[PDB]
């Protein structure tokens, strides 16, 4: 008898929910992502931009090893901040830069202690003690508050933002503003499906909306042009050509930019230039018939480009199928079927040419982010062209078998949110640690060249990286641990700034306390992470031996020494970890660890790379979809309809349901449906007149179907893609997908056999 | 007289022969030092000829197959015709029934020694002309080059087919008639291609196009393009030349040619503004601090890239030479462009090299429309796809030949063992050739001698042609005739074709050998045809057929032609690429330029090259075939300086300062390269150019002093 995810959730809606949390007390325990609660910074930094799995770290290594419950963080550095809480504050600390410690280089923060009259201060971190300098000395107060300290943000709050000096910028001179270029796959598929002609026509109305400051009246972002197919087009749109130049290059594979200027021009100043282009190009391309294509040289060549104009820069990329004409990087169909019983099984989810790394490392150096548009209708190789614009940190927006009258809106939508996306470039991260533990794992859409330093070339509000400590030697249950998340990078203005996040955890000798301090949530955002990155290197049976393993190993950890004494008939669990085993269970249940029947890999590796990218809230939901009873909703209650358990046992007949996992939606219908509402939100009026193949948005509807839009687009409202909504008739229909997503039920083993399975290999730990 | 039979058989069948008496004899050939050779112009300008309107007749005899002439005998009972050249019988074309000893066929005239054939082969193909066009030039330059561009687009005729390639730091590639855009094609400017990479990369198929296009079709279009066209982008950094793909921007040319329409009419003409600096074809370095290679650079060895960008030109000529397309130079630039390095596509092809001091000048934009320069039905005077062969005398074999052509290595009979410059082989290709085009054809012995020349071409007009001239020298028994044969020697002929076997030895590694070498053969001659008694300097005298002779060496080896180390490279190639070319007038000016005189006492008459012709009351009009010069002398310098002139009482002296300036005005018209002009006078600072002008046999000395030690040699 488990207390289910949902009663979970909403018990922690309603104690927590509607009251706001302050971090003022150190190694405070926030709410769920799932209860949305008012949050003030007031010392330490907000949920919303950092998680962890614990805010209570071990305080020896032994401890760890026994409970074996990962130490890890979940950091959105850049999360959308709600309208109603306080705004990141600037700090300016003059020429002389930001003031910080002189062994660990930690920056300035609440959690530095001024000492001897406010003249030196004592590092929170390293506990080495430094010398305040001369413009920054202010005197002490009864116990060191030092009277600025509700003054000064950089000492009251856990967020905000250092000004950087010059001698944080590359060649120590100030960065230029980022580029946006637009690259388009023009060959035969592209073309017919009325691909070419929507983005050209589209993009004429959304190069306006590009991100600018308050600040300035007209963004600083220049705009490049770009198609492709199996040779590149480039564009001259110059402000004061009445007529844009293409240049062709077909020297592949020695790939070069033809251009310097005419490449890259403001789009306010070049306007008639780029519509007079945008208007031509479907016509352009209309009677080609190429059937090959090229990648690697278009990212190439997007990046040769931001190099020659000095400055940073995005790559949006379109593309329709398999890469196949002679090129670096050129791609196979290699889908050769290696799984479960073949350790090679990896391979599968690595890139084919060695090309793309290096091509990827290239960006990287070079301050640029690719992301990539991608049509397929085919085997594409998500493992191959998914590569570069993961390691970038940018993103990937997959369209299986693109139809215009279906997936049109989808991916408009998806285009608008991330061209008006709050982004950074050129951006590196770096996580401090107090002395005793330190940052010795990262996952996330990054790129490492050292131990310390994560490099990303772009980083948007949606974007989050997970980092994974270790002990460096034994910690206090005085001092406690700190962590300090600071983030170099360039921002649409061209301005070199530091975002910084403090947050201070406690630590206990006691192994109580640790799982009284556990989140649900962020552990399994860590397990998806860890477990999706070893599935290039070690064998799928292999992993899931892990996580098991160290599930059932954490659970008897807490029977065997916090657990009061119960029967041996029963398993006991923290209210911590409540719904740990119903979660682990669906992540096992997940085609990137399960198997090739029924999937193709695209499928496997798409969905592989989606969730390294994602945060804590994005990572509940995709795991565990959220399941919306629909006929019994209430006409204007008009209050959210409460979850209902993801299995087909709470699934009725008489029945409509909304599930939604974040990228798909799905509005299920039973046979028994009634034709009430089926007639107030399809317009049709019985059941077997709806077509699913028809899944576009039905916007009439006079009573129902205003209500139950409404209820659509608030699901939607916290997150990044747009989601794919497919409708499902209850019988032998596409109901075999849905299904899929019903992640309590068999399909791997359910909820009920994986908590008996945990049970066993915890009496097998025996004593 | 002798004058007569020379200055008729140039004029009627384009050739003038070193001997127009030959020796029956190998050896008394081989003992009369200069070889039988011929300054042959295959388009001799010939008005009073109508084109014969019908097919050219042949002899069976396969490996002889010469054509029909004057001089076969002719049978009409029999209608049958012997070869003159094997004596094989042939037989008449079924048309030709008609003919009698009275009503004979045009090809038997003696008064048609020469004449012109219509081929009817069928396949008219339209003129070709690519434009390659560098842009690393000044903003005055480059517009005055497209006026000059947009001019010759005018003049081409409405089928012909025109493209554009524009090059600097990297090569262009322009599509044409892309109405409402602009596209074009651009490749690395340091990346060499083949043929068939750019068949392959421009999106074409094998054997009008994309690049190719109508002047109709396209003249508004074109023009209006190369009025947008602006200097290269790039920036040119201190110290340092602009980034110039000269080579590479050649060998794309070429090859786009060469994969869309071989083996048709076509020029390349690459207008260039400097040197090549990325090569390959690297003619020098980028910084500036090096200056350009000087003889004395590649000649101690210092020049490190003349090697290798020389072999791409040469490989880039070859190709375009097999292919029959002519390249084209015009080169105009205030220091060297590498025409030394490049000097092998206008010189294999009949291509025309062109010097100057930059595009804006009256030098540059006169030259140019002077090639387009039409007849007078309006049809260019070019010729394109050339194939000239020789048959001879069975007694007669040809050396080879010197001048704008290539070997066919075509074997034959007629073919020598010995064989002299561009030799074994019958047959040779001159992808361009104009009515001044002029070979040197060399020849060797082993009752009448005779020798056939027949020359296919593409005429401007896109018909073919066959040109055929045929003639015949006497023999003679060199043991009872060498007054016969002393008396048919041309000694203007014999001194350019010396003159150039001289200089394509000094294009060999052979060195200053050359001086040593030309003066040996000069003392034989003196030794043979000479008037003297042994050991008797003061004896010795020569027969007027042979007077002018040693004057002639001798300004042959004090000229720029074999003292290259007083020009640049560039200027040296120059100037042998145009001797090498033209017909024994010009020739003869090159080597010997002339000097006129000009004063109240008489008319416009020419003097001696020396010293002595200048004196203070008189003013010279000095002309070598590259510059003309006018000298006043001291005494009329100073008449001018005071103001004598405008004055009403001298009408007298304001005609004898214009007399001169009136003629060197012809001159500045009828010439194709159009010589520098220079005025100057007694104490000029340009004078310089004047007095310069006026063991081995000896070093500089006046002609005296060189006359006197080839007088005392030839007589011991
Ligand atoms: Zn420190
Ligand atoms: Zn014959």
């Amino acid at each position: 008898a488990m207390g289910s995810p949902i009663q979970v959730i909403e018990n922690d809606r309603a104690s927590r929910g509607g009251q706001v949390y302050a971090t003022n007390t150190r190694g405070q325990i926030p709410p769920l992502v799932t209860t949305d609660c008012m949050i003030q910074d007031q010392g330490n930094a907000s949920p919303r931009f950092i998680r962890c799995t614990t805010y209570c770290f071990p305080c020896t290594s032994d401890m760890a090893k026994q409970a074996q419950i990962p130490l890890a963080a979940v950091i959105k550095p850049f999360a959308t901040i709600p309208s109603n809480e306080s705004p990141l504050y600037l700090v300016n600390h003059g020429e002389s830069g930001p003031v910080r410690c002189n062994r660990c280089k930690a920056y300035m923060c609440p959690f530095m202690q001024f000492i001897e009259g406010g003249r030196r201060y004592q590092c929170g971190f390293c506990n080495c003690v430094n010398d305040v300098p001369p413009f920054y000395f202010q005197h002490l107060d009864h116990i060191g508050r030092r009277l600025d300290h509700y003054e000064k943000p950089e000492l009251s709050l856990g967020s905000y933002e250092y000004v950087a000096t010059l001698d944080y910028c590359r060649k120590s001179k100030p960065p230029n503003p980022p580029a946006f270029i637009f690259m388009i796959d023009v060959s035969y598929s592209n073309i017919k499906n009325g691909l070419v002609k929507l983005i050209c026509e589209e993009l004429k109305t959304m190069l306006e909306k590009i991100p600018k400051e308050e600040q300035e009246e007209t963004s600083a972002i220049r705009v490049g042009f770009i198609t492709y197919n199996k040779v590149l087009h480039f564009f001259n749109v110059k402000s004061n050509l009445a007529q844009p130049q293409m240049m062709v290059v077909t020297d592949v594979g020695e790939v070069f930019v033809p251009l310097l200027d005419g490449f890259l021009v403001n789009y306010q100043e070049s306007q008639s230039v780029i519509h007079n282009l945008l208007d031509q190009i479907p016509d352009m391309f209309a009677d080609s018939n190429e059937n090959e294509t090229v990648f690697a040289p278009v990212i190439q060549a997007g990046m040769e480009a931001l190099k020659a104009a000095d400055c940073p820069g995005k790559l949006f990329i379109f593309h329709s199928s398999l890469p196949t004409a002679e090129a670096p990087g050129k791609l196979k169909n290699r889908d050769d079927k290696k799984l479960v019983n073949t350790d090679k099984e990896k391979i599968l989810f690595q890139p084919q040419t060695n090309v793309y790394d290096s091509l990827a490392k290239d960006c990287v150096a070079h301050g640029c982010s690719v992301t990539l548009f991608l049509f397929p209708s085919q085997y594409v190789d998500v493992a191959s062209l998914g590569l570069v614009p993961q390691l970038t940190g940018g993103t990937l927006y997959k369209y299986n078998n693109f139809q215009m009258h279906l997936d049109r809106q989808q991916f408009l939508n998806d285009l608008r949110n991330d061209i008006e996306k709050k982004i950074g470039f050129d951006a590196i991260m770096r996580v401090r640690t107090s002395t005793g533990f330190r940052a010795t794992d990262f996952f996330g859409g990054i790129l490492m060249n050292n131990t310390t330093d994560v490099e990303m070339a772009a980083i948007d509000c949606d974007k989050a990286v997970t980092v994974e400590f270790k002990h460096d030697d034994k910690l206090s249950e005085d001092s406690g641990a700190l962590i300090q998340c600071a983030v170099l990078y360039t921002t649409i203005s061209g301005q070199r700034r530091l975002r910084i996040h403090n947050l201070g955890l406690n630590c206990s000798s006691q192994l109580a306390d640790l799982y009284k301090s556990c989140e649900t949530d962020a552990l399994i955002n860590f397990f998806a992470k860890s477990a999706f990155k070893a599935v290039l290197h070690q064998p799928l049976k292999v992993i899931r031996e892990i996580l098991v393993n160290q599930t059932a190993h954490m659970l008897a950890c807490y029977r065997k020494n916090c657990a009061s004494p119960s029967a041996a008939s029963q398993l006991i669990l923290p209210d911590s970890m409540k719904v740990l085993p119903v979660y682990m269970n669906c992540l096992l249940k997940n085609c990137v660890l399960l198997s090739r029947p029924e999937i193709s890999t695209d499928e496997r590796a798409y969905q592989r790379q989606l969730v390294m990218t994602m945060g804590v809230a994005d990572s509940q939901l995709f795991f565990y979809p959220q399941l919306l009873p629909i006929h019994t909703l209430d006409v204007k209650s008009t209050m959210l309809p409460a979850a209902v358990r993801c299995s087909e046992s709470r699934l009725s007949e008489e029945g409509i349901f909304l599930l939604a996992n974040g990228l798909h939606m799905f509005l299920w219908l039973g046979v028994s449906s009634p034709p009430e509402l089926i007639q107030g939100i399809f317009n049709v009026p019985s059941f077997a007149h709806i077509n699913t193949d028809m899944t576009l948005l039905p916007e009439v509807g006079n009573p129902y179907s205003q209500q139950l839009r409404m209820i659509m687009g608030i699901i939607q409202q916290k997150r990044p893609y747009s989601m794919k909504l497919t409708i499902v008739k209850q019988r032998e229909q596409p109901e075999m997908v849905f299904r899929q997503f019903l992640v309590e039920d068999k399909g791997g083993s359910s909820y009920v056999d994986f908590l008996c399975c945990v049970h066993k290999e915890i009496c097998q730990l025996l004593n | 007289t002798y004058l007569e039979f020379i200055q008729q058989n140039e004029e009627r069948d384009g050739v003038r022969f070193s001997w127009n008496v030959w020796p029956s004899s190998r050896l008394e050939a081989t003992r009369m030092v200069v070889p039988v050779a011929a300054l042959f112009t295959p388009l001799k300008e010939r008005p009073d000829l109508p084109p014969i309107q019908y097919e050219p007749v042949l002899c069976s005899r396969t490996t002889c197959r010469a054509v029909l002439n004057p001089l076969c005998q002719v049978d009409y009972r029999a209608k049958l015709w012997a070869c003159n050249f094997c004596y094989q019988r042939n037989q008449f074309p079924p048309s030709y029934a008609g003919i009698s000893e009275l009503n004979q066929p045009a090809e038997l005239l003696p008064q048609f020694s020469s004449i012109e054939y219509v081929v009817l082969r069928g396949p008219q193909m339209p003129l070709i002309f690519l434009y390659v066009v560098d842009t690393c030039m000044e903003d005055e330059d480059l517009q005055a080059l497209k006026e000059s561009m947009q001019m010759s687009l005018s003049l081409l005729p409405p089928t012909a087919l025109v493209g554009l390639i524009t090059f600097g730091r990297m090569v262009q590639v322009h599509e044409l008639g892309c109405e409402g855009i602009s596209k074009s094609y651009v490749f690395r400017g340091t990346k060499d291609l083949s043929a068939k990479q750019l068949q392959e990369m421009l999106g074409l198929s094998k054997v009008s196009n994309r690049f190719l296009q109508p002047v109709q079709k396209i003249d508004m279009n074109l023009t209006d393009l190369l009025g947008e066209l602006q200097r290269d982008p790039w920036p040119v950094p201190q110290g340092k030349r602009p980034l110039r793909s000269s080579g590479v921007a050649l060998s794309i040319a070429v090859g786009l040619l060469e994969c869309t329409f071989p083996n048709t009419g076509a020029r390349i003409m690459m207008f260039i503004g400097g040197p090549a600096t990325q090569g390959p074809g690297m003619v020098v370095g980028d910084e500036l601090k090096t200056p350009i290679r000087s003889w004395h650079d590649i000649d101690k060895d210092n020049a490190k890239y003349v090697k290798k960008g020389t072999k791409h030109f040469e490989a880039l000529a070859n190709r375009a030479a097999t292919t029959g397309h002519v390249i084209d130079i015009y080169a105009c630039a205030l220091d060297q462009t590498g025409l030394l390095e490049m000097k092998c596509c206008p010189n294999l092809t009949g291509g025309y090299m062109v010097m100057g001091d930059s595009f804006n000048t009256s030098l540059f934009k006169q030259t140019f429309q002077r090639v387009f320069t039409k007849d007078m039905h309006g049809q260019f005077k070019m010729g394109f796809g050339g194939t000239l062969e020789i048959k001879t005398s069975r007694e007669i074999k040809i050396s080879g030949a010197i001048g704008p052509c290539v070997s066919l290595n075509s074997k034959g009979p007629c073919v020598s063992e010995n064989e002299i410059g561009t030799g074994g082989t019958c047959q040779w290709k001159i992808c361009g050739l104009s009515p001044t085009t002029t070979l040197a054809i060399y020849f060797e012995v082993v009752g009448r001698g005779a020798i056939q020349f027949v020359t296919q071409y593409q005429h401007s007009s896109g018909q073919r042609r066959i040109r055929v001239t045929t003639i015949a020298r006497n023999w003679a028994d060199a043991q009872t005739q060498i007054q016969n044969i002393a008396a048919s020697f041309d000694q203007e002929a014999a001194a350019i074709l010396m003159a150039r076997l001289a200089i394509y030895r000094a294009e060999t590694e052979e060195g200053p050998d050359v001086l040593r070498w030309l003066d040996r053969q000069l003392i034989r001659l003196c030794q043979k045809f000479g008037e003297y008694h042994k050991d008797d300097p003061s004896s010795f005298r020569f027969s007027e057929t042979f007077s002018l002779y040693p004057q002639f060496m001798f300004h042959l080896r004090r000229s720029s032609f074999l003292q290259v180390f007083n020009n640049s490279p560039d200027e040296s190639s120059y100037y042998r690429h145009h001797f090498m070319r033209q017909d024994l007038t010009q020739s003869l000016i090159m080597i010997q330029p002339i000097l006129y005189a000009y004063s109240f006492s008489g008319p416009p008459e020419p003097v001696l090259l020396d010293s002595s012709s200048i004196l203070a009351d008189r003013i010279l009009l000095m002309d070598t075939f590259f510059q003309i010069l006018i000298y006043h002398g001291e005494t009329i310098a100073q008449w001018r300086k005071s103001g004598y002139q405008d004055m009403p009482e001298y009408e007298n002296f304001r005609h004898l300062l214009q007399a001169p300036v009136d003629d060197a005005q012809e001159i500045l018209h009828s010439r194709f390269p159009m010589p520098r002009y220079i005025d100057t006078e007694h104490g000029g600072s340009q004078a310089r150019f004047l007095l310069s002008k006026v063991p081995i046999l000896t070093d500089d000395v006046s002609l005296q002093v060189f006359m006197d030690h080839l007088k005392k040699l030839a007589v011991s």
